[PDB]
RNA sequence: GGUUGCGGCCAUAUCUACCAGAAAGCACCGUUUCCCGUCCGAUCAACUGUAGUUAAGCUGGUAAGAGCCUGACCGAGUAGUGUAGUGGGUGACCAUACGCGAAACUCAGGUGCUGCAAUCU
RNA sequence: GAGAACAGAAAUCUCCAGUAGAACAAAAGGGUAAAAGCCCCCUUGAUUUUGAUUUUCAGUGUGAAUACAAACCAUGAAAGU
């Protein structure tokens, strides 16, 4: 059952997103940056609701986010972890098996400083489920995946220490 | 190689837009009884004669033949024939009421009287002078909404004397435009009391 | 959309009234009746009575019995002479209508027919791409359905396969339009002539050219013609004759790539050359003269027929439809030895050319004085008879397949059918409303396509003298309309640059 | 933490609606709508892709559940000599051309109704494509099926600017790209291209190929005989079953799991 | 707004009326023979039909507006009420309304020797082609309640009306056979509810053009006893049947059509 | 002629029947030989008058192709 | 008997949790030159059935689980609800004959049937 | 409900459940979930034009309004709408 080799844990995808709030020429700025560190071109999202507080209108932009598959998900997701220093929560994880962190700098990550870019942080978050994880989004016959094959905390947590033998901080 | 001419005692009267046809032959209720082991034999072979007269009746209808091809509208091409069914004869109740037609409204009476001809309505389109186009005169992008856009209205002299004199003369005559609007539903509304 | 007009309320209530059914009386007695064969006119049987529940496929076998070939059948249509035809029985044919009774006698004149059917086309098949310019020429392989070789103003031919209704090969040649093309009846190779006063052969498998061009005409060809194969000698490839506005007929040895006879009797442009099946040519040209050559003389002209008050536009041969196609049948059933090819091609020329009594090759010439002229070339110099009645003129004609009916299409927007033999009018065909460029029979001489000026094609039933279905879809005028050997495609081209393929 | 309120409130939709393969929306529009009330009758060419086979059946609705008509699959390909890539595009115009044919020579159109009572010549055989729930892309493998039986002879109502070749700019096709893609010039070209570049990619891919020495220029010769083949002989012609259909059950039922009876299930319980 | 607008257009009345649309509701007590008649039913009827699928407490001849209040909701003009008694054992009432109110009612009940559309296992028609239709018995042409079951039925299984018809689709014919003639002062026969596929076959006497005809049952078999009937009064029914005359040219006297279309008139 | 579609003077010139100088009217043109797409045989489309009728005794029109 | 494609009836078919499935089929699964689409070949599109796998999907078994369904000569012809012979009583109301006519309750049980085509050690 | 720097109850991203408990109109006692909701592509024609047909007007009775139909038109691979 773990000895199939159909049960294996991967990165399904790693989305970077920048939520900046206030849209205009540093907004332009992350996404130009998120373009550089992903080499594809990032997406905008637009305003949910409207709050006096956050200075926010209806239909506004706010964020932007790229999606990364594949070695070059990889590569970006082992530069994080280089920033990070190979330290991670156990509340990172989720009880889905995905996990998120944020990046406060993001030019460690391998980005020479330019004035005009500034400083900018970044959320990586990283998706995990087995192979056959298009029977819930296919057209046709779609169906759910059952509990033996789902992505659980703790599978995800002991694939982690397999991988990168980092240390799952309870604290 | 049967016979295909039915003979009866009582001529069966047909109804073929209806595709329908009745005999009023005589049954007999011990031939016709849950009892029988032949009923449904009996059954059958009424049925079957009478289905027997009634093809023979759709197949001596008159016939349609076209020579347009496949492709365009109408359904049937070249290859197709069809019946020429005439109107059905059974009385059939229908489901609604026939539309009454609507009273006259005041302004129809008022053109009654007065003999005020319909318009002919052409269209929408107007020739606008002072540029070279055609446009709407009015709905979308219409010819009677163009003071609002107008980039510079003269104050009336009868405007001044009046608490209206500050108020802008693109609102107002957006203003008397609705007013004019619901007049009109006003009027509509008291057509369709009356 | 003008429409008829509408039925009244009495002719609803007579609608509504009860019908009819017309059913054979079971006391139907017996009716006496002839046989009389439509093209020798040799009675058979004498007269003999037969029942009046008779039908069709039951009169067919009992005048086969009578003849005595009960083994291998031949169809028949029949008729009685107004000439109406027996559809389903005798009774609802001649006896319900009244004019003939069981009383008198019934003379029934039966015509053979073809035992394989060909559907009409209603349809567009496919509409094909790729050629450069309006289309000019188009013709089918006589041996399969599938390859169609069509001429274009773009200085090129092109091979489709009609199969998958895709181009198959380009032929690139010429350097002016390709002005007529023509497959050979044995299928081996295609000839193009062209605008640049050339003619070029090619492979149709490779779509390859065979060496050079013909050369030596100082106008633009206008027409080729094929040797038949049931005259070329086995083991030879059939020789190519060729008419151009310079007023000469040239006849190219095409295994020695060389020309032979250079006939040039008439004084204006050739409009058409057609090499017949007792080593004669026929040349119409715009001399208002029908020349007639001997190649088993030199090629001297034998004969030289002046009626028209014009130019011919066309003749066409009562055994066109077989020197067309050599030794192939609606089957597509190839030869196993050139001498079989020989033999087979003989006997389909055989079967309409030697019929009651003597062989005979009718011609048919098309001209500009709004009319046409019968010829009998080697019985008579005067001609079998003229055929008159059409307000413009006679662009095209053509002999049907069996060669017992001339279609003509004309400029006045029509298309006129007359008989075969003493060239007497029948019927004509209206519903273009632009003139009639050229018209093809099908197989089975039941069907006829039309391609007008009017962007569209129509298909005519011969039986019942009526259009059977209206073909649009081409954007422009149609220039070129052809039929298959086997009765299943139909292809057209015209000003659109547009192939179009018509199948059922 | 669904509720007794929400299981017994709960309206679950139509059985081929939750394992999804049925669209009904679109199948009623194919089936009970018509263009005309002349009362012809509609037939369906249903055409579906497996990972490893194409399926083309000819249906007729009915009330008691629509009947089949004729059926072709993309496994009767080897037998008319296409025994590799079963399932793309050329695969799919050669079972379009074989249903096409083989509907045809059924009905008898080329090689007692109470239509020959009426006319004298049969209709063209018009069926309606019915793709179910795919994606209606330029070149796509049910529009080569669509290709096919179109060239087969069925009359299936379509236009072109979903076959390949179509270009997006203008209204017009390429019958070159057309032709390329009946006759598995892609994957030809494919092959040449790997061969070229990477022989590693070549060893994995198309090893059928270098088995059978099947050549990269050979290609449209094999789909060519494949389509006289089927143009010349396309009568369905069924397998020969190795066992029968007691011993088929019999071997089944061994293995399925049997039937505890309810005095069983309590002895379980108690 | 204007999908609403549609809606409210193909409702209203017309000169010229839509097919009537069928509406099959379930009562207070069902059953699954009730279940499998209404199913058989309405493959007959559809696609011009809307079947209900909760309980409904509905009686119609004590309550009309429950059936008027679904009639004007559904847009439905045919109702089919399936309930269960002791007294009525599976009791069909056919509502027909006139305007969203209700025009006339029978209520028949099926006899307990039904074959269901299931147990023949023939070949059937295509879905959702008019039907032929036979009647036998001269009281569907004489008594009342007898032309009030030909009328029913026939508006029943009419669908669609038309001036042309494929032969293609002449499949199957429905039967309705009055169980033996009677006399006055008995018993009203049962209905017999017969569904026939027809099989053309050459008849070799005819000709090839009027075949021999042969039927093949598909079922369902039924045999309904009259319980009740609800006529509509007369007012209604003169309503009912008036007719919109703004389709017909307006006949002149004098005055015609030719087959060319000039209008011409006659001097005397 | 057929019809007399738009005088551009006046509606009421229109129903009058005038023919002046760019007065749309509906012509025959059965002669033409003009088919549509699906088959139909067209005899009757619009034509805009081009002269003065009033000036030089004649009709003269372009067709609105 | 399994499985697939197209269906009818639309929970006896649904939800939750474990186990089983030989073959065939179905599916996950490999690649991105081609036609095609997205931020992402994840979905869609194309190619090979070639590297593998029944881990899921799919189906079946199991559960005094939730839910659903069906027969009752079970409630019950009861409650309820309308007319009546001059039936009473100046009284607030009631058995009676004829009509129409339930649900709550109890018992016996159940957890998919089927139409067309093709195929499977 | 689980997680993800600023970012907490309310800003942005991911997973799972989610019969509609949202958003459109009506006042359902059964409206709509591979939608009738949200987003995208195409159409800007929508006051077309023909009619011996229905109704009304006219000193300009083969004109115009009006009803109905048809030919078109839009879109889609198509069924169709």
């Amino acid at each position: 059952k773990a000895q199939n080799p159909m049960r294996d844990l991967k990165i399904e995808k790693l989305v970077l997103n920048i939520s900046v709030g206030e849209s205009g020429d540093r907004l332009t700025r992350a996404s130009k940056v998120l373009e550089q560190l992903s080499g594809q071109t990032p997406v905008q999202s637009k305003a949910r609701y409207t709050v006096r507080t956050f200075g926010i209108r209806r239909n506004e932009k706010i964020a932007v986010h790229v999606t990364v598959r594949g070695p070059k998900a990889e590569e970006i997701l082992e530069r994080g972890l280089k920033v990070k220093e190979y330290q991670l929560r156990d509340r990172n994880f989720s009880a889905t098996g995905n996990f998120g962190f944020g990046i406060d700098e993001h030019i460690d990550l391998g980005i020479k400083y330019d004035p005009s870019i500034g400083i900018f942080g970044m959320d990586f978050y990283v998706v995990m489920n087995r192979p056959g994880a298009r029977v819930t989004r296919r057209k046709r016959c779609k169906g759910t995946v059952g509990n033996s094959h789902k992505t659980t905390k703790e599978d995800t947590v002991s694939w982690f220490k397999q991988k990168y033998d980092a240390d799952v901080l309870d604290k | 190689n049967l016979p295909v001419t039915v003979e009866k005692p009582i001529p069966v009267v047909y109804d073929l837009g209806n595709l329908a046809a009745f005999d009023s032959n005589v049954l007999d209720k011990n031939d016709l009884d849950s009892s029988n082991a032949r009923r449904e034999e009996k059954i059958k072979s009424l049925t079957r004669d009478n289905v027997q007269l009634l093809i023979n009746q759709l197949l001596s209808l008159p016939m349609k033949t076209t020579t347009e091809s496949v492709g365009g509208t109408g359904g049937q091409s070249s290859v197709m024939t069809l019946l020429q069914l005439p109107d059905p004869t059974t009385d059939l109740p229908r489901e609604k009421p026939l539309p009454k037609a609507k009273a006259m409204t005041k302004w129809e009476k008022f053109a009654a009287k007065k003999g005020i001809k319909p318009k002919e309505r052409a269209g929408k389109m107007i020739y606008d002078e002072a540029s070279g186009e055609w446009v709407p005169k009015w709905g979308y992008k219409g010819a009677n909404k163009k003071l609002d856009d107008q980039w510079l209205v003269e104050v009336d002299d009868k405007v001044k004397g009046t608490d209206n004199e500050l108020i802008d003369p693109r609102t107002l005559n957006r203003a008397e435009r609705k007013r004019l609007v619901k007049k009109n539903e006003k009027q509509q509304r008291r057509n369709m009391k009356n | 959309s003008t429409l008829i007009p509408p039925p009244s309320k009495k002719q609803k209530k007579e609608a509504q009234l009860p019908r009819e059914v017309a059913i054979i009386p079971k006391d139907l007695p017996n009716v006496s009746i002839k046989f009389q064969a439509l093209d020798t006119g040799d009675n058979v049987g004498g007269a003999l009575r037969v029942p009046g529940a008779i039908s069709e496929k039951q009169l067919e076998e009992l005048l086969n019995q009578l003849n005595g070939t009960s083994d291998d059948p031949v169809p028949y249509t029949f008729s009685c002479t107004k000439t109406i035809d027996i559809t389903d029985n005798l009774y609802s044919s001649l006896i319900k209508p009244g004019y003939n009774s069981t009383e008198d006698q019934i003379t029934l004149l039966y015509t053979p027919r073809a035992v394989f059917k060909v559907k009409p086309v209603t349809r567009s098949s496919s509409a094909i791409a790729g050629h450069g310019s309006t289309i000019l020429c188009s013709a089918f392989a006589p041996h399969t359905s599938s390859r169609m070789v069509t001429g274009a103003g773009d200085n090129t031919a092109r091979i489709w396969d009609c199969d998958t209704q895709t181009p198959m090969h380009t032929l690139k040649g010429h350097y002016n339009w390709v002005l007529c093309v023509s497959w050979s009846p044995d299928g081996e190779v295609i000839a193009t002539g062209s605008m640049d006063n050339t003619i070029r052969l090619w492979d149709p498998k490779s779509g390859q050219c065979l060496g050079d061009a013909l050369r030596g005409h100082s106008k633009w060809i206008t027409s080729l013609s094929w040797e038949p194969i049931h005259l070329v000698k086995p083991g030879s490839k059939p020789r190519l004759a060729s008419s151009s506005k310079d007023g000469t007929i040239k006849i190219w040895d095409t295994v020695s790539r060389v020309c032979q006879y250079t006939m040039s009797g008439h004084t204006n442009s050739v409009s058409c050359v057609k090499w017949g099946g007792q080593g004669l040519l026929y040349s119409g040209s715009h001399d208002r003269t029908v020349r007639v050559w001997d190649i088993n003389s030199q090629g001297r002209c034998i004969n030289i027929l002046k009626s028209h008050a014009h130019w011919v536009n066309h003749l066409s041969l009562s055994t066109d439809y077989a020197l067309r196609i050599g030794a192939f049948d609606h089957t597509g059933k190839k030869p196993s030895t050139p001498e079989e090819a020989q033999k087979k091609a003989l006997e389909n020329y055989e079967k309409i050319c030697k019929k009651n009594g003597n062989s005979e090759e009718m011609m048919v010439t098309a001209s500009d004085d709004y009319t046409m002229f019968l010829w009998n070339p080697l019985k008579s110099t005067k001609p079998i008879a003229r055929m008159t009645g059409h307000q413009k003129l006679v662009n095209h004609v053509a002999f049907s397949p069996d060669g017992r009916y001339i279609v003509s299409a004309s400029f006045d927007n029509s298309i006129k059918l007359w008989d075969g033999r003493d060239g007497k009018f029948i019927s004509t065909f209206r519903g273009h409303v632009a003139s009639v460029y050229q018209v093809a029979w099908s197989s089975d001489c039941r069907l006829l396509v039309s391609c007008s000026k009017d962007t569209t094609l129509k298909v005519w039933d011969v039986r019942t003298r009526k259009l059977s279905v209206d073909l649009p879809g081409h954007k422009d005028e149609v220039y070129t309309v052809d039929w298959s050997v086997d009765g299943k495609r139909v292809c057209s081209g015209g000003k659109d640059k547009m192939v179009r393929l018509w199948t059922h | 933490a669904k509720s007794s309120a929400y299981s017994s409130r709960f309206q679950t939709p139509f059985r081929r609606r939750r394992e999804g393969k049925t669209d009904y929306y679109q199948r009623k529009r194919l089936v009970t709508q018509h263009k005309a009330k002349y009362n012809t009758p509609k037939y369906r060419l249903v055409v579906r892709f497996t990972n490893k086979d194409i399926i083309c059946q000819i249906i007729s609705s009915t009330i008691t559940g629509d009947v089949v008509l004729a059926a072709a699959y993309s496994h009767e390909l080897p037998r008319y000599g296409i025994t590799h890539g079963l399932t793309n595009w050329a695969a799919a115009y050669a079972t379009g051309l074989l249903i096409a044919r083989r509907t045809l020579q059924k009905l008898g159109l080329d090689e007692y109704e109470l239509t020959e009572a009426v006319e004298d010549g049969p209709r063209p055989f018009k069926v309606f494509l019915d793709i179910g729930l795919q994606r209606t892309t330029t070149g796509a493998r049910v529009f080569g099926a669509l290709k096919g039986a179109s060239d087969g002879g069925l009359y299936v109502p379509h236009s072109e600017n979903r076959f390949p070749g179509w270009d997006f700019e203008t209204e017009e096709i390429d019958p070159e790209l057309l032709r390329s893609y009946i006759f598995g010039g892609h994957v030809s070209q494919y092959m040449e291209e790997l061969a070229d570049d990477d022989e590693e990619r070549f060893s994995e891919l198309f090893k059928g190929y270098l088995a059978d020495d099947i050549d990269a220029d050979s290609l449209e010769d094999i789909y060519t005989s494949a389509h006289e083949a089927i143009r010349a002989d396309p009568a369905f012609k069924p397998t020969e079953k190795k066992f029968t259909k007691e011993q088929y059950a019999a071997e089944s039922k061994k293995y399925r799991q049997t039937k505890l009876s309810k005095e069983e299930r309590a002895a379980r319980v108690a | 707004n204007a999908r609403a607008k549609r809606a409210l257009v193909k409702r209203e009345a017309k000169l010229v009326e839509n097919v009537k649309q069928a509406l099959f509701i379930p009562g207070q007590s069902c059953n699954k023979n009730l279940h499998d008649i209404m199913v058989d039913l309405s493959a007959l009827k559809k696609p011009d039909m809307k079947r209900f699928n909760r309980k409904n407490d509905i009686h119609p001849f004590e309550d009309m507006s429950p059936l008027e209040f679904f009639s004007e909701k559904n847009d439905c003009s045919l109702m089919v009420l399936m309930t269960s008694s002791k007294k009525r054992k599976n009791n069909m009432t056919f509502i027909r309304t006139f305007g969203y109110k209700i025009y006339d009612m029978i209520e028949l009940m099926v006899a307990d020797n039904f074959k269901l559309l299931s147990d023949f296992k023939k070949l059937t028609f295509t879905v959702g082609l008019k039907p032929m239709f036979t009647f036998q018995g001269a009281a569907f042409d004489t008594h009342p309640v007898y032309k009030q079951i030909k009328s029913l039925f026939l508006d029943f299984f009419r669908g669609e009306s038309t001036d042309l018809q494929d032969v293609a689709g002449l499949q199957h014919v429905i039967s309705m056979t009055i169980q033996g003639d009677f006399q006055d002062g008995e018993p009203l026969p049962n209905v017999l509810f017969r569904v026939y596929k027809l099989k053309s076959y050459k008849s070799d006497q005819g000709g090839k053009r009027l075949p021999r005809i042969e039927l093949v049952e598909i079922g369902p078999r039924l045999d309904f006893k009259i319980g009740r009937i609800h006529t509509p009064s007369p007012d209604m029914v003169t309503e009912a049947h008036k007719k919109p005359k703004q389709l017909e040219m307006k006949t002149k006297k004098n005055v015609e059509l030719d087959i060319m279309g000039d209008k011409l008139g006659r001097i005397h | 002629i057929l019809a007399v579609k738009k005088n551009p003077q006046s509606p009421m010139y229109t129903q009058l029947g005038v023919l002046t100088k760019g007065t749309i009217i509906e012509v025959n043109v059965s002669e033409l030989g003009m088919v549509t797409a699906g088959g139909k045989v067209v005899w009757g489309k619009y034509a805009q008058v081009t002269n003065e009728p009033d000036r030089d005794g004649c009709v003269n029109a372009v067709l609105l192709v």
